[PDB]
């Protein structure tokens, strides 16, 4: 079974995945843009590692850091999730992302990529 | 502090010195205000 979820979002729903994840024994990763370095979503996991800015970059803007499949995948493998929940909006309906998770043996918490088209 | 687990620390302001030996610096630690009194050495 799963034992580590990176929450690929922010604001309210990040927290929604956190709790329902803490409440089932499963270990929580949090992603944050430089601009959410003072946000709480980021204080409410076991761990948080900034995304959107580094040596692998230019800078991914406030939003752009949260819609970047690459960066999101980067930080998943950095901690070591065997699953991702994409919250809502942002990258949650991309069949393309489903397919990069498909590509790692990271469990996209969403639907088969065939439902997404 | 840990591969975790990043502290955001801002030096807001440095006081002048008080009554146990100490100087106040006010920081911002994770956006919340902390007030540290330290011995002027």
């Amino acid at each position: 079974p799963i034992s580590k979820i990176l929450v690929a979002n922010r604001s309210e729903i990040a927290i929604r995945v956190f709790r329902a994840a803490n409440e089932l024994g499963i270990k929580t990763v949090a992603i944050w843009a430089e601009e959410d370095k003072l946000a709480l979503h980021r204080f409410k996991a076991d761990e948080s590692y900034q995304v959107g800015r580094g040596p692998h970059l230019r800078d991914l803007g406030p939003i752009e850091s949260y819609l970047s499949i690459d960066e999101v995948i980067r930080v998943a493998k950095l901690s070591g999730a065997d699953a991702i929940h994409p919250g809502y909006g942002l990258l949650s309906e991309s069949p393309e992302f489903v397919d990069a998770c498909n590509k790692a043996g990271i469990i996209f918490i969403g639907p088969k990529a065939d439902t997404m088209r | 502090i840990e591969k975790g687990k990043t502290l955001v620390i801002v030096n807001q302001a440095v006081s002048a010195t008080d009554s146990q030996g100490m100087v106040t610096v006010f920081f911002e630690l994770n956006g919340q205000p902390r007030r540290i009194k330290v011995p002027d050495r």
